[PDB]
RNA sequence: UAUCUGGUUGAUCCUGCCAGUAGUCAUAUGCUUGUCUCAAAGAUUAAGCCAUGCAUGUCUAAGUAUAAGCAAUUUAUACAGUGAAACUGCGAAUGGCUCAUUAAAUCAGUUAUCGUUUAUUUGAUAGUUCCUUUACUACAUGGUAUAACUGUGGUAAUUCUAGAGCUAAUACAUGCUUAAAAUCUCGACCCUUUGGAAGAGAUGUAUUUAUUAGAUAAAAAAUCAAUGUCUUCGGACUCUUUGAUGAUUCAUAAUAACUUUUCGAAUCGCAUGGCCUUGUGCUGGCGAUGGUUCAUUCAAAUUUCUGCCCUAUCAACUUUCGAUGGUAGGAUAGUGGCCUACCAUGGUUUCAACGGGUAACGGGGAAUAAGGGUUCGAUUCCGGAGAGGGAGCCUGAGAAACGGCUACC
RNA sequence: GGUCGGAUUUCCAACGGGGCCUUUCCUUCUGGCUAACCUUGAGUCCUUGUGGCUCUUGGCGAACCAGGACUUUUACUUUGAAAAAAUUAGAGUGUUCAAAGCAGGCGUAUUGCUCGAAUAUAUUAGCAUGGAAUAAUAGAAUAGGAC
RNA sequence: GACCCACUCGGCACCUUACGAGAAAUCAAAGUCUUUGGGUUCUGGGGGGAGUAUGGUCGCAAGGCUGAAACUUAAAGGAAUU
RNA sequence: CCGCCCGUCGCUAGUACCGAUUGAAUGGCUUAGUGAGGCCUCAGGAUCUGCUUAGAGAUCUCAGAGCGGAGAAUUUGGACAAACUUGGUCAUUUAGAGGAACUAAAAGUCGUAACAAGGUUUCCGUAGGUGAACCUGCGGAAGGAUCAU
RNA sequence: UCUAAGGGUCGGGUACGAUCAACUU
RNA sequence: CUCUUAAGGUAGCCAAAUGCCUCGUCAUCUAAUUAGUGACGCGCAUGAAUGGAUUAACGAGAUUCCCACUGUCCCUAUCUA
C-alpha cells in the first residue's frame, strides 16, 4: 500500500492486450492519462504487439523520441501513454492514420483511416456543468473540457471534435433510432441502433439495442456510446461492423471462405 | 499446465493378458502407453457422453461434436462411414494403435516388423 | 497518536476487538488549542494534501454580521466561559463555534447613525434624501436597541477558530435572543 | 409527538441558513426548509407543517438517501429518534439443498415525521453514517394494524 | 472409467470393524539412474529468522558549473563542447520477502461518497496586484545567505564534523510593469418637486462568515405604496433570465465585509525572422519548466448487503475511566462516541451472543470424486498485514516508512 | 428434386408463442406520432376460387418517449447484465509428436497477402426482466368500504 | 332388563397366510424402502477402558443429570445350523 | 463337561487419576504505582541580523539606546504512551511420600460366580452385608426351565 | 474560587410565575 | 490348621491432648528442624451417645509457617518527668 502502484504484472493486465502469463513477469502499466487503466491501450502495445513495427521497448522508445507518432495531433513521446477509444494515432511513415476502435471480440481493432477522417474524433459527454464565472463546460470520455458549447448538449450525447482546435462542430443526441457503439461489457464491439431505454432512478439506466440482424440485446448506458443515425455512421467502421457472427457461422466461413 | 493418469487394480490377469497382447502386436515397451491411449479415450468418451446428454440440435453439441468427429476422422481412428457421435464411444485402443506411426510403417510395408519399424 | 478510528472501540454487541493495525495517519487526530481572547496568535498546521489549517490561539477580533440589515463589521470580542465539551484534549475557558459572546457595538452604532440618521437608546441634501428614502426601517427590536445602551451586543460565533483561524459570527436577533441566556454554565 | 416543545436542548435548535427576518412582517411566521428525498418517497405533512428540526431527517435535514432501500419490522422503539428493525431472510445451504431462517438487526434513525410502533413494517434508505451503528433512515411506514383499537373494546 | 477382496464360525447368513487396493502441482526418506523439453525449491520446526558478506538513485538542446578536470570550440572576451563534485528538483511510500498476530475482522462479490483527500498525467483556466493605485520604485527585470571549492584542525573510530574566506539559482526572501466599458456606493455642487449632478473609492482569484437568487402544470378582472422601462403616462405591457440530479443549503452568480493574506512567471533552450520614425529600436515563432482553480486519470480513505472452521466441560454479554442513542462542540481530508460536556438507558443473544481454540491470513484456486460431496489452499495473480517486540514522529501528494529518525525492552 | 449429393414454394400434421371474443380491466391522467386510419380521390400488367408486388386532402393515446397518480408484500423460476486474469472444460493450429505455447499459414518466397489469439462454466448475496402454478401475506363486518 | 341375529364406530388382543418385509428369529406391521422423499423429535457409529476420571449442576445424603482422554485390542456381538 | 469361564490376593511392567506441598516453570491479559521519548502548548532567550535619531574627516566604525525579524539549549501543562515493578487472573507443561484403578503378561494362590434347571433359574433397579467371586431383602422383567384347564 | 443536582407556601381569564429556607452529594 | 471366649475391636481414626520402644519410617517445610504438616500402622494401652469420624462460623484457648513491622537482638547510645 502506502501510495499508488507503479508496476503491473503480466497476469493482471487486461486480457485484450494478449501477451503471456506464468512468470512471464511484467506488463506495461498505462500512465495516468485521458483514459482508464483497463479501458486503454498503451503505445508500446499498439506498436510492438499489433503492428509489429518494433520488437522491443527500446525500439518503441527510439520511435517515440523522434516526433514520428502523435495521438490527437500531439506527439506523446511517453511509452505508456494511455490511448483509448476513438483516439487518432498518426504516423507520417506511410502516412497511416490509425483509429483505435473495437473489434467484436473486444480487442482493439487497428482501423486505418483517411486524413480527412483523422481530422476529427468523437466524444461522449459525461457531465455538463457551470464553471467559474458562469461559463458552461462539457466533459467528454477522453477528459477534454470544452467551454461554451451549444446549450442543447445534454448528458450522454456525443460530440464531434476538430482535434486541432478543441472545438465542437456538431453534436448527436441520445434518442431512439440512433446508432451505438458499445464500449465496455460482455457486448463490447457491437453496433445496434437503440430500440429504447429503461430508466430505474438510482439504478443504472439500461438500454435496449438491436443489431442489423435483429439480434436484440441489452447493455448499460455508461457503456453505450452513440455514433450516428440508422445506417449513417460518422466513422469508418472496422471489418465486421459489430454483428458477432456466432462460432458456428465463424467456422462455416473459415472452412468455406478459403482453402489456403 | 501438466497431465496424465493410470489404472485401478494392479493385477487382474485378464487385463495383463490383453495388455501384453497389444504390446506384442504393436511393438510397445510399457503398459504406460496403453494407459495413455486409454486416458485419451476416456476424455473423449466422457465429452461425448455429456454432449449426448445434451439436446439434439443444440449448438454446443453440434459445434463440439462435429469438431471431435472431424479430429478423429482426419486422424483416421473414426472411419468416414460412421460419423454420428456414437462410434466415438464405441472406439478402442486398437483403433488408436493402428494409427500410430510404427504400426503404419509396418502395415505400409517398409520394415518387415513393428520392432524394426520402431528402431 | 490519537486514533480517530473505530477498530479500537468495541463491537455493537459488546465484543472486545483485537488490536488489529498499527495506528495509521489516515486515522489521525490532533490536539486542540483552547482559543482564548487577546493578542492574536495563529499557528499553521500542515494537513493531508498540504492544505494548511490555521489553529487559532488567543484571538482578539472578529467579523460579525447584522443580517436584518445585511452587513458585516469587524469588532473586538469579550467574555466567555466555555466549554461543555471536553476533558482530555482542550483545557481552558475557550472560545469556539456556537458560543455566545459580547462584542463592541460601536461600528454598528456608527453605521446605523450614518445610514439612517437615527440614534439608539436614550444634514446635507444627499444624506437627507437617502435617509428619508430608506426610513421606515430603523425599528429593529427592543432587545437590540437596549443592548446598544450598554454598547455590548450578544452574538454567536459561526466559525470554527481551531480550523480556520477566525472569529466570524452573527448578531443574535429574534427567537434566538429570546432563548439564550438561561444557559452557559461550563468550563473545559 | 417528541415533546421538545420545540427547544428542549440547551442549544438553540434551528435549520442552518434558514433566516426569518423579524423586520419583514410576513403573514406566515413559519419559514421552513423541506426537500423531496426522491425515489417517489412522499414528503409528509407532519414534516412540512411541523416544528421539529432533526438535522438527520431525510426531508428537513441535511442527510441524503443514496444506495440501498430496505424493509423491516420494528422490534424496538426505546431509543430517541432511532429504532431497531428486524430483517429476516432465508439462507441456502447447498449440501442439503435447503434453507435456514436468518435475521440481522439493523438500527435506523426515525424522524418525528413518523409515528412508529413495534410491529409496524418500515422502509428505510441508506444515508451517510450518523452514529456508530446507524447508516439508515426511515423514509416510509406501513402500519400492520388497521387501527385495530376497538377490537380490544369487548363487553 | 457408478467394480471391491482377506480376517470372528466346526460350518452358514448378518451387524461391524481391522487389513488390503487406487490417487495426491503432499511431504520426507531408501535403492537405482542413459537421453530431450518443462521446471518447484529454509513454508511446516525457530516471524530464531538469515544474525557472516555484498545493494536504489537520477539529467536533458532546455534550473545552478571559473573543477586551480579534460580536451579542444578555432562560431565567440562573460559562458556558451564534454563534464567529477555540490545546491536544486523528482524519486526512495513502488518493487521484492514473509505469514507472526487476525474468526464479521480481513477477504469475496456488490454498493456509496448529496461524506472526503488526490503529487502526477490529460484538457481547460488569471488584462483587474504600482497600496497615497501623478515619483512611491528596478521592471531593459531588484536583495541575502550558503553549499561544493580554498586552507587551518579535532578525535581510535562512523556516510562525525568545527572554525575562517569566496561565489550561483524556476534555493530563500521580496517585488512592479497591460485594457476599455458598465454597476455600485459616498458625494462636492447647483436645487427641486419629474430633481438631476462633477469628482473620490470599490468591483480578479483564494480564505472565513452571514444573506440573497438558483423559478416554472394552467386561465379572466377590481383595488393600492410607487405611475417603470415606453406611453394615446388612457395605460399598449406583452417583451420576460434562470442549468443539472431520483433527490440537496448542488453547480454558479450576486451583496456586506473578513485573512496572520494565497495565486495572479524577476525562470530556461533553439530559431532568428517581419516593420519602419536605422534605434543593439518596435514586433514575433517552436518548445521546456513552473503555476491558481475546475474536471479527468492513477489512486487512497471510509462505507451498504450477504457470506467463514471447531467448541454449551463458554449462556448470558456490554456499560469500569463509551457500552447504545440524542443535542452541542472539538478534532479530522472528511462521516461518525473519533473525542470528550450534558442527557437518556439503551444495544447483542439458543436464527449461538460473549468467551475459548485454531498445528487459522483471506480469496482466485488444488487434490480426489458417477452424481452429491470430503479435504487442502505458507505460494507464481488479487488485498490484508508486518520488518526483533512495542510505541511515537519528521519529511512529503502519499509513510505511523523501518535497506527513515526517536525512546524502552 | 422442377438447377445439378444441395433447396423451394400451397401442402395435408406436430411442437412451441402472441392477440382478440366469450359477463373477463388484461392500471390510468396531462400529450403529441395520432398509428397500425370511417382516412377512397378514377383506382388493379393477377388461375373469376384472393398463392397476392399497387396510394388521394380530414379517425381510437404507448407502436415513440415527457412527466405524473396511486401504485399489497415476499419466496420461486426464465432471460440478461454482473460475474478479474491465470487455472478448469473446450474450438483452431506443426512445439519433430506430447506436456506446452498462442502461435502461425499462403504466394510468381524478384521489396508482399492473410486467418487469428474463440466459446462455455463460475453455486450464494445484490440488479434488471417475463411468468404467475406452487407456498406464505394482505385486501369491505361496532363499514372510517368502493367507484 | 337379559339374551339371539345382522350391521356399525372405537378399543384389549388373537388365528391363518405372505402380495410384501427381513440376517434370520419373526412382522398386518418390523409392509407400502436402491421402483430409495407423508410430517416430526430423540439416540448409535468395532470391542474394552467407561458411564469411569475431571468440571459443573441438582440433592440432607445415598446418589442423579451432563460427561472425556491416555492406553489397549481383531475380533466382540446377533440370528439360525448340525 | 477332562469344555468354557469370574473375581480377590501376590510377583513384574506400563498407562492415566487423586494427593499435603498456601508446589514449580512458561506464556498471555490486566488493576495499581513509577514512567522514557517524541508531538501540541505556556514560557525562555545564548546567538545572528535589518532599520533608527546615537558615538565619528564628508555597498563604514569609534560609549550606547529604541522599533523590530529569525531563533538553539532549557522549561510549564496536556494528550499519545513504550518499558519496569508489584499483585491478581487464565491457560499449558511438570515434580510429589502415599493412595486407588485399569490394562497386559505370567502352566502363581484361594475358591467356583455365569453358560445345561450350571447343581439356590438368570437379569434389572435399590439397599445392606461378606476374603473374593458374591449373598440376602424389597419391587420389577423373561433375555425362563411355562405361549397351555 | 466556582458549577450542577436535590425543596416548602401561595397564583391560576373556565405551558409556567412570585416568595421563602436547609443541609447533603 | 488349631486352642479358646459372653463376645473376640465393626465402620472409621491414629506416633493424635491417646505410641512405651521413640528424636518411629517416608515425604514436605529449613542452610540446618526432638518442632509443624501430610501419609504409613498386629495400635505397650484408638474406637463408636464412658459417643466415633467430620465440620462452615465463632475463640483474651494450644500450636506451626509466611508477609508486613519493629531496639526482641547484633549493640548499645540519647532525651524528658
Amino acid at each position: 500500500a502506502r501510495g499508488p502502484k507503479k508496476h503491473l504484472k503480466r497476469l493482471a493486465a487486461p486480457h485484450h492486450w494478449l501477451l503471456d502469463k506464468l512468470s512471464g513477469c511484467y506488463a506495461p502499466r498505462p500512465s495516468a492519462g485521458p483514459h482508464k487503466l483497463r479501458e486503454s491501450l498503451p503505445l508500446i502495445v499498439f506498436l510492438r504487439n499489433r503492428l509489429k513495427y518494433a520488437l522491443n521497448g527500446r525500439e518503441v522508445k527510439a520511435i517515440l523520441m523522434q516526433r514520428h507518432v502523435k495521438v490527437d495531433g500531439k506527439v506523446r513521446t511517453d511509452t505508456t501513454y494511455p490511448a483509448g477509444f476513438m483516439d487518432v494515432i498518426t504516423l507520417d511513415a506511410t502516412n497511416e492514420n490509425f483509429r483505435l476502435v473495437y473489434d467484436v471480440k473486444g480487442r482493439f481493432a487497428v482501423h486505418r483511416i483517411t486524413d480527412e477522417e483523422a481530422s476529427y474524433k468523437l466524444g461522449k459527454v459525461k457531465k455538463v456543468q457551470l464553471g467559474k464565472k458562469g461559463v458552461p463546460y462539457v466533459v467528454t470520455h477522453d477528459g477534454r473540457t470544452i467551454r461554451y458549447p451549444d446549450p442543447n448538449i445534454k448528458v450522454n450525447d456525443t460530440v464531434k471534435i476538430d482535434l486541432a482546435s478543441g472545438k465542437i462542430t456538431d453534436f448527436i443526441k441520445f434518442d431512439a433510432g440512433k446508432l451505438v457503439y458499445v464500449t465496455g461489457g460482455r457486448n463490447l464491439g457491437r453496433i445496434g441502433t437503440i430500440v429504447h431505454k429503461e430508466r430505474h432512478d438510482g439504478g443504472f439506466d439500461l438500454v435496449h439495442i438491436k443489431d442489423s440482424l435483429d439480434n436484440t440485446f441489452v447493455t448499460r448506458l455508461n457503456n453505450v456510446f452513440v455514433i450516428g443515425e440508422q445506417g449513417k455512421p460518422y466513422i469508418s467502421l472496422p471489418k465486421g461492423k459489430g454483428i458477432k457472427l456466432s462460432i458456428a457461422e465463424e467456422r462455416d466461413r473459415r472452412r468455406a471462405q478459403q482453402g489456403l | 499446465s501438466k497431465t496424465y493418469s493410470t489404472p485401478k487394480r494392479p493385477y487382474e490377469s485378464s487385463r495383463l493378458d490383453a495388455e501384453l497382447k497389444l504390446a506384442g502386436e504393436f511393438g510397445l515397451k510399457n503398459k504406460k502407453e496403453i494407459y495413455r491411449i486409454s486416458f485419451q479415450l476416456s476424455k473423449i468418451r466422457r465429452a461425448a457422453r455429456d454432449l449426448l446428454t445434451r439436446d439434439e440440435k443444440d449448438p454446443k453439441r453440434l459445434f463440439e461434436g462435429n469438431a471431435l468427429i472431424r479430429r478423429l476422422v482426419r486422424v483416421g481412428v473414426l472411419s468416414e462411414d460412421k460419423k454420428k457421435l456414437d462410434y466415438v464411444l464405441a472406439l478402442k485402443v486398437e483403433d488408436f494403435l493402428e494409427r500410430r506411426l510404427q504400426t503404419q510403417v509396418y502395415k505400409l510395408g517398409l520394415a518387415k516388423s513393428v520392432h524394426h519399424a520402431r528402431v | 497518536g490519537i486514533s480517530r478510528d473505530s477498530r479500537h472501540k468495541r463491537s455493537a454487541t459488546g465484543a472486545k476487538r483485537a488490536q488489529f493495525r498499527k495506528k495509521r495517519k489516515f486515522e489521525l487526530g490532533r490536539q486542540p488549542a483552547n482559543t482564548k481572547i487577546g493578542a492574536k496568535r495563529i499557528h499553521s498546521v500542515r494537513t493531508r494534501g498540504g492544505n494548511k489549517k490555521y489553529r487559532a490561539l488567543r484571538i482578539e477580533t472578529g467579523n460579525f454580521s447584522w443580517a436584518s440589515e445585511g452587513i458585516s463589521k469587524k469588532t473586538r470580542i469579550a467574555g466567555v466561559v466555555y466549554h461543555p465539551s471536553n476533558n482530555e484534549l482542550v483545557r481552558t475557558n475557550t472560545l469556539t463555534k456556537a458560543a455566545i459572546v459580547q462584542i463592541d457595538a460601536t461600528p454598528f452604532r456608527q453605521w446605523f447613525e450614518a445610514h439612517y440618521g437615527q440614534t439608539l437608546g436614550k444634514k446635507s441634501k444627499n444624506a437627507e434624501r437617502k435617509w428619508a428614502a430608506r426610513a421606515a426601517s430603523a425599528k429593529i427590536e427592543s432587545s437590540v436597541e437596549s443592548q446598544f445602551s450598554a454598547g455590548r451586543l450578544y452574538a454567536c460565533i459561526s466559525s470554527r477558530p481551531g480550523q480556520s483561524g477566525r472569529c466570524d459570527g452573527y448578531i443574535l436577533e429574534g427567537e434566538e435572543l429570546a432563548f439564550y441566556l438561561r444557559r452557559l454554565t461550563a468550563k473545559k | 409527538s417528541t415533546e421538545l416543545t420545540v427547544q428542549s436542548e440547551r442549544a438553540f435548535q434551528k435549520q442552518p441558513h434558514i433566516f426569518n427576518n423579524p423586520k419583514v412582517k410576513t403573514s406566515k411566521r413559519t419559514k421552513r426548509w423541506y426537500k423531496n428525498a426522491g425515489l417517489g418517497f412522499k414528503t409528509p405533512k407532519t414534516a412540512i407543517e411541523g416544528s421539529y428540526i432533526d438535522k438527520k431527517c431525510p426531508f428537513t435535514g441535511l442527510v441524503s438517501i443514496r444506495g440501498k432501500i430496505l424493509t423491516g419490522t420494528v422490534v424496538s422503539t426505546k431509543m430517541h429518534r432511532t429504532i431497531v428493525i428486524r430483517r429476516a431472510y432465508l439462507h441456502y445451504i447447498p449440501k442439503y439443498n435447503r434453507y435456514e431462517k436468518r435475521h440481522k438487526n439493523v438500527p435506523v434513525h426515525v424522524s418525528p415525521a413518523f409515528r412508529v410502533q413495534v410491529g409496524d413494517i418500515v422502509t428505510v434508505g441508506q444515508c451517510r453514517p450518523i452514529s456508530k451503528t446507524v447508516r439508515f433512515n426511515v423514509v416510509k411506514v406501513s402500519a400492520a394494524a388497521g387501527k385495530a383499537n376497538k377490537q380490544f373494546a369487548k363487553f
